[PDB]
């Protein structure tokens, strides 16, 4: 399209991807699933990874140095 | 009572890191080129 690009099909990138900011649809909610566990990972400046949000088969891990809550304020 | 007396003496009683490395994840290195030249040239052609 002129401001972007529509697709309406199954984009199988067969190769890895890279991008900033991913977002989902207004009208729609994002869903990511899988069928052994869905990783969220995060790196130092050397690459080790030293934050892990890990949704296994079973029952959630959180793997860091601390773990907060707060509120928004 | 001489029955629980108990005498101890001195014996001998002798009984941190994280880290994970991935594959990849690189960026796009070397950000800089130009679609103009060229087009000059097949256009000017
Ligand atoms: C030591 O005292 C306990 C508690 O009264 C008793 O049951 C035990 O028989 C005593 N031990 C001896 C060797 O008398």
């Amino acid at each position: 399209t002129k401001d972007g690009l529509r697709l309406e099909g199954e984009s199988e990138f067969l190769f890895p991807l890279y991008a900033k900011e991913i977002h989902s649809r207004v009208d729609s909610s994002l869903l990511l699933q899988s069928t052994q566990n869905v990783t969220v990972n995060a790196r130092n400046s050397d690459g080790e990874v030293t934050g892990r949000l890990k949704v296994g088969p079973q029952m959630v891990e959180v793997q860091s140095q601390q773990f907060q809550i707060n509120s928004r304020e | 009572d001489w029955c629980n007396v108990s005498l101890v003496d001195t014996s001998v009683p002798e009984p941190g890191i994280l880290e994970h490395d991935p594959f990849f994840c690189p960026p796009t290195e070397a950000t800089a080129r130009d679609f103009l030249a060229d087009a000059l040239v097949t256009l000017l052609v």
